C-alpha cells in the first residue's frame, strides 16, 4: 500500500 | 423671482407648489445647486470636478450610503484604515483579489474558517507549521517529500 | 533517512 | 504506534 | 454627481450608516496606508473572486481559528523548508490505504 | 465563519507561515504535496522525520 | 456685482469671462463656496469641519 523511498 | 447678470449667472426662487418648488444657484456653464422642496433633496452638479476639503469630513446617515464610478476608487491615507460591520463585510472582484503587507497578516477568526478553491499554493521560506487538535489529510495520490528520499502514499 | 519514532 | 491500514 | 470627485482632509474621514455601504466599481478598487489596515466584522468575512487570490506578507503569517477546513480540486502544495505536522490523532489517508500516526 | 474562495488559484507566500487549529485541521483535495527540508510529523509521543 | 454686511458676509457674480468668472459665497473666516464657470468646477471649503 505504502512505496516509500 | 429672480436675479440674473449680463454673464448669465442666476439666483432663482420658484413659489409653484404642485411642481418645481425650490431654490436654485447656477451658471451657463452647467453648474448647479438645487434645493428640491417637492421631494425634499439636494443635488449638487459640476460637469467637471467637486472637491471638498477640511480638516474633518463627517457623512451621517440613517440609510444606505452609495458610491459608483465608472473607473476606480482610490483611498489613500497616511495612518490606519478601520473598516467595522454588525454584519458580513463582501469583499468580491471579477478578476483578482491581492493582499500585501510589508509586514504581518493576521487572520484571526473565532468558530469556522473555510478556503476553496481550484489550486492551493503555500509557499514558506523558513518554517511551515500545522499545529492542531486533530490533523487529517485527504486525496487520491499523497507524497510526502524532503531532502533525498519521500515516502509515497 | 526515515528516522522513526 | 503506527498502522498500515 | 460629477466626472470627478476628490475629498482632501488634514485629519480623519467618517462615514456612519444605520444600513449598508455600498461600493460599486467599472475598474478597481484601491486602498493603501502607511500604517495598519483592520477589517472586523462580529457575523461572518466573505471573499469571493473568479481568479486567482493572492497573499503576499514580508513577515510571519497567522491563521488562528477553529475547524480549519480546506479545499482543492487539482493540487494543493506545501513547500518551504523545516515542515512541521502536530496534532494528538494524525491520520494521512489515500485511496485504499491510509496510516494513522 | 470566514470564506476566502476562488475559482482559479490561491496563493499564499510569507516567511513563516503558523496555522493553529484549536479543535481540528482538514485538508482534501487530489494530489497533495508536502516537502521541504525536515519534515516532522508528532502525536503523543511519536516522532517521525524525513 | 456684489452684496455685502457689516461682519463681511458676501454673495459676489464676477462676469469676467477671460479672467475670474465665477460665483461666491464666503465670509471673513474661511468658509467659502465657489462655482468656478471658467473651469467648471465646484469647490467647497471649510477650516475645520463639513457635515453631510
Amino acid at each position: 500500500g505504502i512505496l516509500v523511498n | 423671482k429672480s436675479m440674473r447678470t449680463r454673464s448669465g449667472h442666476t439666483l432663482e426662487f420658484k413659489d409653484d407648489e404642485g411642481g418645481d418648488w425650490g431654490i436654485t444657484l447656477r451658471d451657463i456653464n452647467g453648474n448647479v445647486i438645487h434645493l428640491n422642496s417637492k421631494d425634499k433633496n439636494i443635488d449638487i452638479t459640476a460637469p467637471e470636478t467637486i472637491t471638498l476639503t477640511a480638516k474633518n469630513v463627517c457623512i451621517n446617515t440613517e440609510e444606505n450610503v452609495q458610491i459608483t464610478a465608472k473607473k476606480n476608487i482610490d483611498m489613500t491615507v497616511e495612518a490606519d484604515i478601520n473598516s467595522s460591520a454588525k454584519g458580513n463585510l463582501l469583499l468580491q472582484a471579477d478578476k483578482d483579489v491581492l493582499t500585501a503587507a510589508k509586514g504581518n497578516v493576521g487572520i484571526e477568526a473565532k468558530s469556522d474558517i473555510n478556503m476553496v478553491g481550484k489550486n492551493i499554493a503555500v509557499e514558506g521560506n523558513s518554517k511551515i507549521t500545522l499545529n492542531g487538535g486533530q490533523t487529517q489529510v485527504a486525496g487520491q495520490q499523497t507524497t510526502i517529500q524532503g531532502a533525498a528520499n519521500k515516502i509515497e502514499i | 533517512g526515515v528516522m522513526v519514532n | 504506534g503506527v498502522t498500515v491500514s
